[PDB]
């Protein structure tokens, strides 16, 4: 086909630069790291009032103590989560300790660029991934939020938002949040940017929030407990 | 280390009951060497153009008339390398039959199995099917038989057919002409006359090569003998 | 290069479907026709050989209809070349299932399994899908007498009278018109089979050399698959003369 | 195309690549005036010089500059100009 | 309505036929167009008929050749396309007859009666330059940094070359404009042209490439020369992916056409004489999709950045677009700006306008806050989606 | 175009265009300085972050407690080579039990990164590694490219306008072997600023430090554990 | 999985050419609506194309992936018939379903199938010879909790829980026609769900209940595919009803 080895004279891939535009049409995800937990926010994308928030999630379990909220292209997120889930469970038998939020993000980051037009294998691709994932979980070093992106780089962040506008959703988050603060203020800060960047506005079946504290397991929130977080936008 | 290159289909269906690239292969056998085959009904005789038109030919075993086994012989028209593999494969197939049955491979069967590789090479990318067509003889069922296997992999059943230069014209002349109930000696005489009609230029005995299949078994006629037949008839 | 061509074999086209799959159907149109008809106590296959030539020796008396098993039969509609490979795969599948099953191979079961291979190539492997639609006739206990039709597209169909190969639209209607659901018995059906072949050919005049007729009739304790000799078909060619009158009347 | 000098853009606009400057001044300017010497030695005066390299090196820079300074009879021809929309005119 | 439409159809047909006769017949009815003030002019007009200097034939001076033997020789091309050599004007200056200058020459004697205003030597170059409007900064969104560089590079050296001497460089021969489309680059470009008092000549790359290549070559050279006559000018080459596209020539494609036109432009950039204080401005998607061969970086100078509005960046454009417009609102400029995703400036500008069209729908005549809210939701979806080719397989 | 994306079209110099692009990829990536002594090896790398409410990504990666690597370029391409370097070093340690020389390890990496340059339709990687190691001979800083070509240097700097950093390094080349662990870092800091504009010097949170030896085990200093190694720098030597 | 070109190359649109082309390939497997009841979760398909010389089994868009999970397919388009390309997604889906029964022997979950399918499509992208997919499935089945499930998946790789969803001939359009028809009564009453499926199919197809074949699946009993003849009886009443909601 038309070049999939394509470098610019600056020295980056055109194809990677193309990958971001896909994320922008997709879903919106907020991850905030708190001292007192990690809270994860994600767009459910309502479009009927018949879609049940308790039965279906897009906050999903990597481990029983670790969560990941997805953004951008949905199909692409699933492939990264299934390899990451096994790596995590295999880690638990062997070490007998929960996997660092950083440890899982590094593994997925390998997949992002390895593409080429021909000589492709499962470890390689025909075009780079356009999803950014927010892996949030509590480990022995404390609550951490690590951020993985389409360029296949891992960075520690105490607040990252990626969605309809990646940089836009992160600039709203830069104004509100402060580094060290209470759980309710972090949960409030995640919802608040979310409705403004989106076309869609804040409801209790519009978005999905689940919170991981340290000393707790991953809990996906009940119908009532999802509605409690809505009162403070 | 590793090779790729060409692995997508190279062959596209044409509405004619055949693909484009195989149709072109059949022209290749036409520009191939003249080979004639007539079933005499008491053996089959097959005759082929010995030459590759350098006219230095010194054959003692390097023939294009080859015994595969006890009662199967092959003469071809078209490509040399493509043919050598079919001969090597044929012995392995004949023997494959010889192990199970304790008789070698009937004409029909040998054709089914050779035909499957020739098609294989079509559908697959990075390969091309043979440029060879076979005149296959055999004695099975208590009757001599002669089959034509084309470079496509299709088979056409023939009691007499001609290949090489003017093959098309060759088939119509045989379809009308073909004979049966022929003595062994006569079998050679008819076969040489048909070869005269396909093949141009000089014939002596280092220009044409003849092999016969009968009850005793397939063998390949000595250059002295061919000459005596050639002279005899008008 | 290889990166500057198109053939859209594994790649989907603007159509939403591959070129290679659609083209295979065109090749099938101008190649000899195969039909299978249902009778009350058997099933039969009748086919037009790919040989339009005036002289055949009959080295292989299966040049269209090959009997795979003692429980099954097939026809070829398309190119004889892709058939050769397929014929060899069929002698193994048909007998393997039977070793295990000890019951005459179900007509449906066979086709779906085969159709899976036809589709496998077009989707992956970078090979084109076989240029041959195979018409399977068989009998199993839990559907009864059957005819199933195979495509290069991986489409299967449960039929009682169908025809594939050349001028198929005409042919299926012509089999429906003469032969309704469950109407016609095995002998009278063999006649009907030749009558449609005479009309529909790539090149006219129906002869013993151009046709091969196969019967599945259940004999005393065994289901017997025979390909009829030229001699028997000839008695049906006169029967086919009688049949033309009979359809009309 | 008719003679009238084209300006100097000077050779003291490019420093370095000295060796290359010497080759251009010898090649182009000398056989033009000094044809007698090219004949004396025994050679024909060139049928031209091709200046090639990567863009921006000063391939054109030296030729135009040197030619004015020396005083020469300068024809201004441009390759794309010569091609026209009428066929083989 | 089938029976009702026939009645109406016949009645018009008859009335329409009758009209043809009336119109033709009436005419202007043997009147004179000139009226009363031209009567005195008729008498003049007759004197002129007798005279040999009238009528003049327009021509153009092609070339200056001296082998003088009367008064200076010039070869002109007559518009019957016979070349004739004429001589210095009967009383007018030799400094008015120049190469590429128009001249009026007698029809009966062929000598220069009077020279005329210059240029008519190309047919095509005259066609390629089009009308010029002015739009001002008010109308073009943003006071951003991206906006600021366009002015500094274009306005300052041409307006005052003094500043550019002080620094110790020449005013740019070349200038590069880059940034993806749908940002108001052309709009900004119009806006600096008025301030600078530097004439902008718009040019289209699509006219330059043509079936047979060579027309575009002569056109480009002639175009530089015209601009060179103008003092402190800009030749703005808009929408070019001919003089703007990839460097490559297939050698049986339309790519041949591109390569001749580019190649002359390189010759022009350096010049037959240099181009201090003359700017050519070129618009490309980004400088990496522009030639490394046509880009010979010293001459081109500064590359002026324009980039796709940011979320903050679009908050800024939207206040300008809104303020310029007459609108009655309750909701604020920032909210709606964050509401939009990162896409283009163009969707966000259309919101301001679409709210006015919803007002007519709503049965108001000016916008309101609810019209505004409605406009973001429809606009983001509409323009972005339902576009673009669904393939990027098997291209060069 | 498409003759520059082919890994089977070459220049008349005999250079494949795809290898040429692949070297530049390093150069757009952030500057890293790697130095050696005769007791230690120091990796100083320049960081980046997405936001002010974030900590910077370690560009120093942990392999073993005797060998350590620092990346400049694409992280995802980096991670495949990283999975390869960890696999070989650990192998060496189980089977041979020698605290692997740098010099053997880089040559094998050179083989792998060369494979896509020969493959049709596959792009070369475009990340630069300065691999710091300590074996029983002493420390070595080897630099491996996106091509096979690998360097044994006393000090090297790769990235933007990296030639300028080498000049500082060459003036203090001898000194490096005498100096201490603490100083080797400070001389690294002073090289790293030469690459960047003279309008800017380093700060505490854009410096990552990776220290290597077997007189010490491997350490990564992040954004605030950087400070003790950082003190002692000169603002833009020209 | 062997080719010599990439299967797709990326665009700055952020669409995959092959997944969108696949969506049309799955509307070849015609229109399918499924509604979730209290105890019977029902899906029905468009066209059986009856000529009484055929079998009804062979054209089915209803495929049994297990004996307690079943699905009907489509997505968007209007393009020509062909069961076959869709049938291929079923053949992968049926292994996927069956491997889970080996792992968890209770009636296998809908969620598992949908998730595996989204990831399965991305994976095919990566291999140069493998043809991607992009389909929607109406997954019907039961959990080990005995509660009804109707799930649906999309070419965008995303699966959602629903009380009624329809796919085919404009996915959003058949779905919206059901949104009107839905009331709170509908889902608990067993009788009411069946009528919803038949009104949606009756729109795009002429003379249904010969081109409407639907299956009910139950908490305790496996897949039952109803005869067409008993479905026609419903179609006649229900078509009276369909005009009323409009």
């Amino acid at each position: 086909d038309r070049g999939v080895n394509t470098f610019s004279p600056e020295g980056r891939l055109f194809q990677v630069e193309y990958a971001i535009e896909g994320h922008k049409l997709g879903s919106t995800a907020i991850g905030i790291q708190t001292s007192e937990g990690v809270c994860l926010a994600v767009e459910k994308r309502i479009t009927s009032p018949l879609m049940e928030p308790s039965s279906i999630e897009k906050i999903v379990e990597i481990d029983a103590h670790i969560g990941c909220a997805m953004s951008g292209l949905i199909a692409d997120a699933k492939t990264l989560i299934d390899k990451a889930r096994v790596e995590t469970q295999n880690h638990w038998f062997t070490y007998n300790e929960t996997m660092t939020v950083e440890s899982v993000t590094q593994a997925v980051s390998n997949l992002a660029l390895q593409f080429g037009e021909e000589d492709a294998d499962p470890g390689a691709m025909s075009r780079p991934f356009g999803v950014a994932l927010l892996f949030g979980g509590v480990d022995e070093k404390g609550p951490q939020l690590f951020h993985m992106d389409p360029s296949g780089t891992f960075v520690q962040c105490d607040a990252r938002a990626i969605g309809s506008a990646s940089e836009g959703a992160q600039s709203s988050l830069q104004e509100v949040y402060h580094k060290s603060t209470t759980l309710k203020e972090a949960i409030k800060s995640s919802l608040i940017i979310l409705k403004q960047v989106m076309e869609e506005k804040l409801n209790a079946t519009n978005i999905e929030l689940a919170t991981v504290q340290p000393g707790q397991n991953f809990h996906m929130f009940t119908k009532e407990e999802l509605e409690e977080v809505i009162k403070d936008i | 280390m590793a090779e790729r290159g060409y692995s997508f289909s190279l062959t596209t269906f044409s509405p004619s009951g055949k693909l484009v690239q195989i149709e072109y292969a059949l022209a290749a056998v036409a520009g191939g060497a003249p080979s004639v085959g007539i079933k005499a009904a008491n053996g089959v005789v097959l005759a082929t153009e010995k030459k590759q038109k350098s006219i230095l030919y010194d054959e003692r075993s390097v023939h294009k008339v080859e015994p595969i086994t006890k009662h199967i012989g092959l003469v071809y028209s078209g490509m040399g390398p493509d043919y050598r593999v079919l001969v090597h494969r044929a012995r392995k197939l004949a023997q494959q039959y010889y192990l199970v049955y304790q008789e070698p491979i009937p004409t029909a069967q040998l054709v089914q199995r050779v035909a499957s590789v020739m098609q294989e090479y079509t559908q697959s990318g990075g390969v091309r099917p043979f440029g060879v067509s076979l005149l296959i003889c055999g004695w099975n069922e208590g009757r001599p038989y002669l089959f034509q296997s084309d470079p496509s992999g299709a088979y056409f059943a023939w009691k007499a057919t001609a290949m090489g230069k003017n093959y098309v014209n060759g088939k119509t002349f045989l379809e009308k002409r073909y004979n049966e109930d022929l003595e062994l000696e006569d079998a050679i005489h008819t076969a040489i006359l048909t070869l005269k009609e396909s093949f141009e230029g000089q014939m002596t005995e280092d220009n044409i090569e003849v092999g016969i299949c009968n009850e005793a078994g397939f063998r390949r006629l000595t250059p002295t003998e061919v000459r005596d037949y050639l002279a005899a008839i008008a | 290069m290889s990166r500057r061509y198109d053939s859209r074999t594994t790649i989907f086209s603007p159509e939403g479907r591959l070129y290679q799959v659609e083209y295979a159907m065109e090749a099938i149109g101008h190649a000899g026709t195969c039909l299978g008809i249902l009778a009350n106590d058997g099933v039969l296959l009748a086919a037009e050989r790919r040989n339009i030539h005036k002289l055949l020796d009959e080295v292989f008396f299966s040049e269209k209809i090959y009997k795979l098993n003692e429980d099954m039969a097939c026809s070829v509609a398309g190119i004889t070349s892709d058939a050769n490979v397929l014929t060899n795969e069929l002698r193994l599948i048909a007998q393997r299932y039977l070793l295990q099953y000890q019951e005459p191979i179900p007509c449906e079961q066979l086709v779906t399994a085969l159709c899976d291979i036809k589709q496998a190539y077009t989707q992956f492997g970078g090979k084109r899908p076989f240029g041959v639609s195979l018409l399977y006739i068989g009998w199993d206990k839990h559907y009864g007498f059957q005819l199933y039709q195979s495509d290069p597209s991986g489409n299967y169909g449960g039929w009682k009278a169908t025809c594939i190969g050349n001028n198929s639209a005409a042919a299926v209607s012509m089999l429906k018109q003469d032969y309704k659901e469950g109407e016609m018995t095995l002998k009278s059906a063999l006649a009907l089979a030749v009558k449609v072949l005479n009309k529909t050919m790539d090149v006219s005049k129906l002869s013993a050399e151009k046709v091969e007729i196969a019967t599945l009739t259940r004999e005393n304790g065994k289901t017997v698959i025979r390909v009829l000799k030229q001699k028997e078909v000839e008695q049906l060619i006169k029967k086919h003369e009688e049949e033309e009158a009979k359809a009309e009347r | 195309m008719e003679v009238d000098e084209r300006p100097t853009e000077q050779y003291s606009d490019i420093g370095g690549l000295d060796k290359q400057i010497q080759e251009l001044v010898e090649a182009i300017v000398l056989p033009m005036n000094h044809k007698e010497k090219f004949e004396n030695l025994g050679i024909q005066p060139p049928k031209g010089v091709l200046m090639y390299g990567p863009p921006g090196t000063g391939k054109t820079l030296l030729a135009r500059a040197c030619a004015a300074q020396t005083k020469a009879t300068f024809l201004k021809l441009a390759g794309p100009q010569l091609v026209q929309m009428f066929i083989g005119d | 309505q089938s029976t009702y439409s026939r009645q109406i159809k016949q009645v018009e047909d008859d009335i329409q036929q009758l009209l043809k006769k009336i119109n033709e017949l009436t005419g202007i009815k043997e009147s004179d167009t000139g009226l009363a003030p031209p009567a005195l002019w008729d008498l003049a007009a007759d004197k002129q008929t007798l005279q040999s200097e009238q009528p003049l034939q327009v021509a153009r001076c092609t070339k200056i050749i001296n082998a003088d033997s009367e008064d200076p020789k010039y070869i002109i091309n007559v518009k019957q396309f016979a070349k004739f050599v004429v001589d210095l004007s009967d009383q007018v200056a030799p400094t008015d007859i120049e190469e590429g200058m128009r001249v009026g020459v007698d029809r009966n004697k062929y000598q220069i009666h009077i020279p005329l205003p210059p240029k008519i030597d190309p047919t095509v170059t005259m066609m390629q330059v089009e009308e010029k409007p002015d739009v001002t900064y008010s109308d073009v969104g943003g006071c951003k940094e991206q906006i600021e560089k366009l002015r500094e590079v274009v306005e300052t050296p041409l307006l005052h070359p003094e500043r550019f001497v002080n620094l110790g460089i020449e005013p740019p021969k070349g200038v590069l404009l880059f940034g993806p489309p749908g940002t108001g680059k052309t709009l900004c470009a119009r806006a600096v042209a008025n301030r600078t008092d530097a004439c902008f000549i718009p040019v289209i790359g699509s006219e330059l490439v043509q079936k047979y290549v060579g027309e575009g070559a002569r056109m480009v050279r002639e175009l530089f020369e015209m601009a060179r006559t103008k003092k402190a000018c800009l030749i703005f080459f808009d929408e070019i992916d001919a003089i703007g596209g990839a460097r490559f020539d297939d050698g049986a494609g339309g790519d041949n056409e591109v390569q001749r036109t580019m190649l002359e432009l390189i010759n022009q950039l350096d010049g037959f004489d240099p181009r201090g204080n003359i700017k050519v401005l070129m618009a490309t998607n980004r400088p990496d999709t522009l030639d490394p061969a046509l880009m010979r970086p010293g001459r081109l100078d500064r590359k002026i950045e324009f980039s796709l509005p940011d979320l903050e960046g679009r908050t800024h454009i939207f206040k300008i677009h809104a303020r310029s417009m007459s609108v009655e609102r309750d909701i604020r400029f920032e909210l709606l700006a964050r509401l939009c995703p990162n896409s283009t400036g163009a969707e966000i500008r259309s919101v301001c306008t679409e709210a006015g069209m919803f007002a007519i729908r709503a049965r108001r005549k000016i916008a309101t806050e609810k019209d505004f809210l409605e406009a973001v939701n429809k606009v983001i979806k509409s323009y972005a989606k339902f576009s673009a080719t669904p393939r990027y397989m098997t291209y060069n | 175009n498409q003759y520059d994306n082919d890994v089977t079209v070459w220049s008349p110099q005999g250079r494949i265009h795809q290898i040429e692009y692949a070297m530049e990829a390093v150069k757009q990536g952030s500057a890293t300085v790697g130095l050696k002594s005769k007791t230690h090896a120091v990796l100083v790398a320049l960081k980046r972050a997405q936001s002010e409410l974030a900590a910077h990504q370690k560009k120093i990666l942990h392999v073993d407690n005797h060998i350590g690597i620092s990346i400049a370029g694409l992280t995802a391409d980096a991670r495949l080579l990283c999975n390869f370097m960890r696999q070989e070093c650990l192998d060496s340690r189980f089977v041979f039990d020698r605290p692997l020389p740098v010099s053997r390890l880089v040559s094998l990496i050179g083989s792998k990164t060369q494979i896509p340059t020969q493959r049709y339709g596959r792009r070369p990687y475009g990340v630069g590694l300065l691999i710091a190691g300590y074996d029983d001979m002493g420390p070595h800083v080897f630099q491996t490219c996106p091509s096979a070509n690998y360097f044994d240097c006393r000090a090297m700097s790769i990235g933007a306008r990296s030639q300028s950093a080498r000049t500082y390094l060459e003036r203090h080349m001898s000194e490096f072997m005498q100096c201490n662990l603490d100083e080797l870092v400070k001389h690294g800091l002073r090289a790293l600023r030469e690459t960047l504009p003279a309008e800017q010097d380093l700060t505490t949170k854009n410096v990552s430090i990776g220290i290597v030896g077997k007189d010490l085990e491997f350490t990564i200093y992040d954004d605030d554990d950087v400070s003790p190694f950082l003190d002692g720098l000169e603002e833009r030597p020209q | 999985m062997s080719y010599d070109r990439a299967i797709t190359v990326f665009s700055p649109d952020g669409h995959l050419f092959q997944v969108e082309y696949a969506q049309e390939a799955v509307k070849k497997g015609s229109t399918a609506v499924g509604v979730r009841g209290r105890d019977i979760v029902v899906l029905g398909v468009e066209k059986k194309s009856v000529a009484k010389l055929q079998d009804e089994r062979t054209v089915r868009k209803i495929c049994a992936l297990d004996d307690n999970v079943c699905m009907a397919f489509a997505v968007v388009a209007s393009v020509s018939g062909l069961t076959a390309d869709a049938r291929i997604v079923i053949n992968r889906a049926r292994v996927e379903c069956q491997s889970h029964r080996l792992t968890v022997g209770d009636p296998v979950t809908v969620e598992y199938i949908t998730r595996y399918i989204a990831s399965l499509k991305q994976r095919y992208t990566q291999s140069n010879g493998r043809r991607p997919f992009g389909i929607s499935a109406l997954i019907v089945g039961f959990d080990f909790d005995g509660t009804p499930r109707l799930y649906q998946t999309d070419p965008s790789g995303t699966y959602h829980a629903w009380k009624a969803n329809a796919i085919g001939r404009g996915a959003k359009s058949v779905r919206e026609f059901l949104e009107k028809n839905y009331t709170d009564d509908a889902i608990e009453t067993d009788d009411l769900t069946i009528k919803l499926v038949i009104k949606a199919l009756l729109e795009v197809v002429q003379s249904g209940g010969k081109n409407i074949e639907l299956a009910v699946m139950r908490r305790d009993q496996p897949l039952k595919i109803l005869s067409p003849e008993e479905i026609e009886k419903y179609v006649a009443e229900i078509e009276k009803e369909k005009e009323e909601n409009e």
